[PDB]
């Protein structure tokens, strides 16, 4: 699901910092 | 675009013209009892059709 | 039209010109750029942070800073005389999209 | 080799209904996101709505002035896109485009749900209200 | 078995009544019914017919579109409603059962069309009488 | 599309056709070229003519 | 002393209809294909000998017992310049089998030896594990 | 209805001609009995209770083959058969129409002017997007 | 092979595990020896009255076998013995209850119960399921 | 209650009454007999 | 409203076979455990065997004097229970019952596999060997 | 008939050619009906014998299919590569011809009359 | 162990006495078509 993909990636970007 | 693949169908309502054998299908009442009706040859096929 | 564009911009033939697009949503989202002439379907020229679709001349480039986005035509041609639209989210985080008012680029 | 041909546009009285069609060719229509865009007379491009693909459940999103009146659908078996319009107004009139929709999201600078772009367009069909 | 009617009498032109034939004992959903009209001093005129499942209805040409028939297999009733009455409709109406049993509809294979068989009558109800005059 | 053709009485007669089958209330006449001289004029008349 | 109208369908009843309306009708042309002074017997073998051939060709294609099925043989656009939705919504079958009459022999060879022959040597050798 | 393919003039009717009376006189059967009737009276020309002399023979040729020939003496009593007419056979030749006829296939052509027998080719193929599952 | 023609429908499914008592196997062990080529060791020596009748006998052995395979072939039930369908039973066909059909009934009496309704069930399998599922299967391959 | 579904059983032990055409079976040669007609299918001594 | 009717019992010679049937109604036969019980003449009830349900894989257990000779089965489509008996002996004769079988296990005092009880019985069918 | 000299592991690649031309061969009788079919009817019956028999054997449509029936070496105890990469098909048939009908009941029962009792 | 795999389509043969059919290449000859089927396209 595209709308989920973008959300999970944004989250990963936040967490890995 | 997409790849297309062939798909088999059965019972497709098409036709060509052909020349085949038809068969007699006559009346079937009062063919017995001395009725040697040469057209009927004693009621060739006794169907008495329901022509739908 | 929360995405604001210049109504009209002129450019001498052969020279370089930049059209811009401004809006709050651009702080969060990139824009994509389209060329349209009357009677014809639009043409995707540029999108993303650095993406140009094949078959589109190199004279076209997009860029982005703050709340604005901009297309630069380097060495404007006669064919380039057209309408240019940008498109992006209407709000930040939106599933919806929106178009700018559109910039008429007359080539002088 | 992508080809999109809109159809079904015509004259219609205010309040009336209308059904625009779009025949898609040249690409994978089935998993492709599709979008309707219009151009009112003497005005610019305007985003009408967009239908997503399978992973998104064929979800559809709509522009505010059109939400509730319009319906976007697809029949992937013959690669057709549709636009059901009800209760039309003067401002509903314009030239209606259909366009193949791409999804874009840059990882390091992106913000969900990234952005959608329109790589292939048709010639449009004229709606007169 | 017992087979009579009700609702008979005398009315005006342009009026509308509905009779009520009631059967007694045989399974009513199994059989079709009929209506016949004996004019006084004349022969007989066929009127109408219903299928056993109340799906097939065939009217006479003279009374075509005016009348109405129906069934209720639970209540074992039989109705003949009539509209746009004329003076020459004054005769004896009789409720009547098919002689033979009938089957379910047939569905010939070669064309998707059912068939309701219809044969004649054995049990005539004694019947009411409707008169149309002033 | 019919299962089976209609009534065909295979009578035998020259110069007329006796127990035949007739069309609707116009008279229809057909032939092969219908301009050529040595063809056959098939006549179908809309009513019957009784013979004893 | 009988008679009611049509209920389901007739024999050859869809033969002026479109493909999308005839595709739900195939059983009636499928049932009555077989059932229906020596010259009756010479008919009663030709009606059999035509039925086995059409039965046999479905057998070779991995498509016996099904009315419809798909393969993996790609459609070649050289065979048809017709658009997709024109085929499934506008053309009848009787017209359609005058248009691909010439290509038919190429098709049948390119089903068996193309795929369903090849889908057995691939199939038999998916063992050993 | 003879007219509307050329002009509005010159229609006539003429009687037949040519050969022995078996092809001249009108032939038909009536209940195990054969009639050759004279039909010259039936074909007077036109512009924009008749009794016909019938003749009966006994040794009767087969209808199209030359060679063998059937034969039948009748049953007792007189013979009566009412009948109908729903057609006749004419030839072209002021534009002359004469009663021709040498083939009752043309009678059967008048009976079978509607029919056509076609064989089913029930098998057929078409493309789509689907594909057999392959492992 | 008619060994349970007096048994009940709820009990005849027990012995039907044998291949309808090896029904079709009796044909192939017949036509292996019906095709004893002594007929070809004679060319019948003539055309005889029996060979006219044998010819009309083998045709019915051919045709009436095919009419039972084709109907099993079209019903999505090719070659099996007990298959279920998707057609809902309509109580208008038979208002008998459950156990009376199975536990308390023969077979040939049950034929005369629905020999009227049999032909409607034939169309209501094909056009309801086996025509229908093939399109819905092909839609599930469109993706 | 359970919505009943249709099930096709192949091999049910049913029959009707019918007419047919038969064929001989002689249980056994020069073939010149009027009735025996040894152009005929040989039998099987299986008790069937 | 539960109803169970046994059938198929009759006279049989020693060594012979026999097939008892049971038509079940009034409950959920499908997931119900079923049991066969017999009563020899002038003797008491005797447990013959029991078939389990789906979770148990339709497993069946048998009494020792009967293990190997008897077979319990079910056809859930018409709610019938069966008992296939082979190689019968005199002592196989009695009145045969079928009965809906319930499972019982008390947590704090129970011992696996708890206990089975017979809530509904039929009238039985008479086996004579 | 080309691979009639191949081993049993080698002649299996020509199984398709043998099956196709069993029925009617190439079509003779080029529509010349101008101027008496028992042999034509038998060839269909030879064909329909086997397709029904593969239908009972759960193996219609295929050419090569497996089973749940283990071998009984009293038929022939000849082991795997003693025959497979050593022997043609005419000789393997002349080792199993006495046991032929015995194989057919076992394939009928324990593969589909068995697996009918696994359907549920 | 050794399990018995069924093989359909194995090319073996008996010898059989049976009926052939005549095919003649191709007016009103008794061997033309009133005995045989018409012309032979190709032997293989
Ligand atoms: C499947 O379909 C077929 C039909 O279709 C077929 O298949 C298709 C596929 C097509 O191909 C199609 O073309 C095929 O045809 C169905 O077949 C039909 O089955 C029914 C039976 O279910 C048949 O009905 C019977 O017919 C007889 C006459 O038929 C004869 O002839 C035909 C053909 O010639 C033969 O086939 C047939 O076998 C017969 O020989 C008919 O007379 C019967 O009616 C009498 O008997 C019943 C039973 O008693 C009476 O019903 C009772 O009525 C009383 C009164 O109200 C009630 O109280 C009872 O509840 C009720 N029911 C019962 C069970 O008792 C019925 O009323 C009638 O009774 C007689 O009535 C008269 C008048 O009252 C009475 O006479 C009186 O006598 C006294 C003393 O003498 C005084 O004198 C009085 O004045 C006098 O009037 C008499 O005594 C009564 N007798 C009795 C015994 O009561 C019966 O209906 C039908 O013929 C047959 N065919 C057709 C074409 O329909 C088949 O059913 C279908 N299958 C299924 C499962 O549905
Ligand atoms: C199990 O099988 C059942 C039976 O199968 C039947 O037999 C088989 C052997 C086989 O042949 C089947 O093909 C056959 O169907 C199935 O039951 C059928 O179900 C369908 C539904 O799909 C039913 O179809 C409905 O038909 C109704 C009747 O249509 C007839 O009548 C119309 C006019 O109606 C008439 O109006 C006058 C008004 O005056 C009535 O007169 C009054 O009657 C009173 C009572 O006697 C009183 O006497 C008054 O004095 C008198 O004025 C008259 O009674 C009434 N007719 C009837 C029969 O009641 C005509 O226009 C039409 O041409 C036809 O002649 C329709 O009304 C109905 O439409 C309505 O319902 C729809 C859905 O409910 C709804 O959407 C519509 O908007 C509309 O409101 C249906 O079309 C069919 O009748 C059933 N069969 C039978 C025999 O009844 C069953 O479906 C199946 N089980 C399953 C699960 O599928
Ligand atoms: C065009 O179509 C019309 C009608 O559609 C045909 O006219 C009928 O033709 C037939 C054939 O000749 C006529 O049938 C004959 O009727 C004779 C009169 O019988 C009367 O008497 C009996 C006594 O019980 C009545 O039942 C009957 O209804 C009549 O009232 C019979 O005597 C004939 O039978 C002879 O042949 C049998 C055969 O074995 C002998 O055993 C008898 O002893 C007897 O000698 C014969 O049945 C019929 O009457 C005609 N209908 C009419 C004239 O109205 C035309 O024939 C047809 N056109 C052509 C060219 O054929
Ligand atoms: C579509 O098919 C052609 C091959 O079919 C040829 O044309 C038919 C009309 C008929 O004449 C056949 O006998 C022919 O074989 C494919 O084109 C071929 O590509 C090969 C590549 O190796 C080339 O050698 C051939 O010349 C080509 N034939 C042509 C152009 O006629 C083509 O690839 C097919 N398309 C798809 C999508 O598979
Ligand atoms: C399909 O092919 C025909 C020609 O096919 C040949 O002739 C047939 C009688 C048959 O024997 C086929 O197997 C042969 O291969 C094409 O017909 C041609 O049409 C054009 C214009 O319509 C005409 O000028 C030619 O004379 C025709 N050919 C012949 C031999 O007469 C037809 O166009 C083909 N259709 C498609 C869609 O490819
Ligand atoms: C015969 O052709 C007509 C059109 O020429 C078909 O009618 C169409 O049917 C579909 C199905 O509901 C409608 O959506 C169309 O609107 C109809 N066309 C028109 C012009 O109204 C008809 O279905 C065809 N016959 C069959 C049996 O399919
Ligand atoms: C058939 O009838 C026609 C006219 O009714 C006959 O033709 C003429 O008959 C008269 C009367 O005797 C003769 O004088 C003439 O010579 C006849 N011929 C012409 C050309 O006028 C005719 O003879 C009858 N018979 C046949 C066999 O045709
Ligand atoms: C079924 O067996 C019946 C004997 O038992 C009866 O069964 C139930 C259904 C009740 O009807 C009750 O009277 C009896 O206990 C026979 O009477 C009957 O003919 C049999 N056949 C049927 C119902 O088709
Ligand atoms: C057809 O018959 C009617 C009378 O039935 C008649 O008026 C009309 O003239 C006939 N047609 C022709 C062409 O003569
Ligand atoms: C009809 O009239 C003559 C005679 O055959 C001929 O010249 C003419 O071409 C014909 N017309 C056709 C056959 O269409
Ligand atoms: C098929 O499509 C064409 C478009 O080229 C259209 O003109 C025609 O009406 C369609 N056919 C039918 C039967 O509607
Ligand atoms: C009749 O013929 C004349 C001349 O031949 C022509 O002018 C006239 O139009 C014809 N009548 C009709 C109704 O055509
Ligand atoms: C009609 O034709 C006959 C010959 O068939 C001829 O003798 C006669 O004079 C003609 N009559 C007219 C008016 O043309
Ligand atoms: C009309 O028919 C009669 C019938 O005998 C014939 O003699 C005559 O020649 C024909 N012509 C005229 C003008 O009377
Ligand atoms: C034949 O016609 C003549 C005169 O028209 C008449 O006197 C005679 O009664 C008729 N005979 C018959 C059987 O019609
Ligand atoms: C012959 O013509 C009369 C004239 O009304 C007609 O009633 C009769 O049905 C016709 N004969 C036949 C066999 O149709
Ligand atoms: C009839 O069948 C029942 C059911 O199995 C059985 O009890 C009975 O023994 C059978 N009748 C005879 C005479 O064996
Ligand atoms: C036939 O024999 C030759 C030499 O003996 C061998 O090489 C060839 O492979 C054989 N054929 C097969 C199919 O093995
Ligand atoms: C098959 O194996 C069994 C043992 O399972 C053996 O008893 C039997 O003899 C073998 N079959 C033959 C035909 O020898
Ligand atoms: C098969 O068994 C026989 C007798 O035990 C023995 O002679 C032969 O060598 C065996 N063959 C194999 C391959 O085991
Ligand atoms: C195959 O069998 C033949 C038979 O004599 C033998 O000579 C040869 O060695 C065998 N080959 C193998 C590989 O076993
Ligand atoms: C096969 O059976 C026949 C007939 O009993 C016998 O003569 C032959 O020797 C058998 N074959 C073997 C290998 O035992």
């Amino acid at each position: 699901n595209w709308f989920d993909i973008t959300n999970v990636l944004w989250w990963i970007k936040a967490v890995i910092q | 675009a997409e790849q297309l693949w062939v798909t088999v169908y059965y019972g497709v309502p098409v036709w060509k013209e052909a020349t085949t054998t038809l068969f007699c299908a006559s009346d079937a009442r009062a063919y017995d009892t001395e009725v040697h009706n040469v057209w009927a040859t004693h009621a060739c096929v006794p169907t008495d059709p329901n022509p739908q | 039209y929360e995405l604001t564009q210049e109504t009209g911009v002129s450019v001498a033939l052969g020279r370089t010109v930049t059209i811009t697009c401004r809006g709050d949503s651009l702080r969060s989202h990139y824009a994509s750029w389209y060329q349209k002439k009357p009677g014809q379907a639009p043409i995707l020229l540029f999108y993303g942070k650095n993406n140009r679709p094949s078959g589109v001349p190199d004279r076209f480039s997009g860029s982005a800073s703050g709340n604005r986005a901009s297309l630069t035509i380097s060495g404007a041609q006669a064919e380039d005389d057209a309408e240019y639209y940008c498109s992006s989210r209407d709000k930040s985080g939106s599933r919806l999209s929106v178009f700018g008012g559109g910039t008429k680029l007359t080539v002088l | 080799e992508v080809q999109l041909v809109e159809s079904g546009g015509g004259l219609v009285k205010p309040g009336g209904s209308l059904r625009l069609s779009c025949s898609a060719s040249g690409f994978d229509f089935d998993n492709a996101w599709m979008t309707w865009v219009r151009q009112p007379p003497g005005k610019g491009l305007e985003w009408v709505g967009r239908i997503t693909g399978p992973g998104e459940g064929w979800s559809v999103d709509y522009a505010a002035p059109v939400e509730g009146r319009f319906t976007i659908s697809r029949l992937n078996s013959i690669n057709f896109l549709y636009l059901e319009m009800n209760n039309l107004r003067m401002e509903d009139s314009g030239l209606y485009f259909c366009a193949r929709t791409g999804k874009y999201y840059d990882f390091w600078s992106g913000y969900p749900p990234g952005e959608e772009y329109f790589q292939d367009w048709g010639r449009g069909t004229l709606v007169t209200v | 078995v017992q087979l009579v009617e009700s609702g008979g009498g005398v009315v005006q032109p342009g009026k509308s009544v509905r009779l009520s034939c009631v059967v007694s004992d045989f399974p009513f959903s199994k059989y079709p019914m009929y209506w016949v009209r004996q004019a006084p001093g004349k022969g007989l005129e066929w009127v109408a017919a219903i299928s056993g499942d109340a799906w097939h209805v065939v009217y006479s040409n003279s009374v075509q579109g005016r009348f109405l028939v129906s069934r209720d297999n639970v209540k074992n009733t039989l109705y003949l409603e009539m509209n746009s009455l004329k003076i020459e409709d004054t005769a004896v109406y009789r409720c009547a059962r098919m002689f033979q049993e009938s089957g379910p509809p047939r569905l010939d294979r070669w064309s998707g069309r059912n068939y309701y068989y219809y044969s004649g009558m054995d049990v005539w109800g004694q019947g009411t009488t409707v008169t149309v005059s002033s | 599309t019919v299962q089976c053709t209609h009534g065909i009485r295979p009578v035998v007669s020259t110069q007329l056709l006796l127990n035949g089958s007739l069309a609707e209330e116009e008279v229809v006449i057909r032939s092969a070229n219908f301009t050529d001289n040595a063809k056959i004029i098939i006549v179908q008349l809309n009513k019957s003519v009784e013979i004893n | 002393a009988v008679g009611i109208g049509a209920v389901f369908l007739g024999f050859l009843g869809a033969a002026g209809s479109t493909m999308g309306a005839a595709s739900m009708t195939l059983t009636v042309q499928a049932r009555l294909l077989l059932s229906g002074g020596i010259k009756q017997l010479q008919a009663r073998v030709l009606a059999v000998e035509r039925y086995l051939k059409d039965q046999q060709l479905l057998g070779i294609w991995g498509c016996s017992g099904k009315l419809i099925c798909t393969t993996a043989v790609p459609w070649n656009t050289s065979w048809s310049n017709k658009s997709y939705n024109q085929i499934w919504n506008n053309m009848t079958w009787m017209e359609w089998e005058r248009e691909i009459d010439n290509y038919t022999s190429l098709i049948y060879t390119l089903i068996e030896d193309s795929q369903n022959q090849q889908e057995k040597n691939e199939q038999e050798l998916l063992e050993l594990d | 209805k003879l007219k509307e393919q050329f002009g509005n003039k010159t229609i006539v009717f003429n009687h037949s001609s040519g050969g022995d009376p078996e092809i001249v006189m009108h032939s038909f059967n009536c209940g195990g009995e054969f009639f050759y009737c004279n039909s010259t009276q039936l074909f007077n020309s036109t512009w924009n209770t008749i009794v016909l002399p019938c003749r009966i023979k006994q040794i009767v040729n087969m209808w199209q083959e030359v060679g063998k020939a059937m034969y039948a003496p009748p049953i007792k009593g007189q013979i009566r058969c009412s009948s109908n007419i729903t057609g006749l056979i004419l030839i072209r030749d002021t534009e002359i129409f004469r009663p021709g006829g040498g083939d009752m296939r043309d009678n059967w052509r008048s009976e079978l002017y509607k029919y056509k027998v076609v064989k089913i080719e029930p098998l057929g193929i078409a493309p789509t997007k689907a594909k057999r599952r392959v492992v």
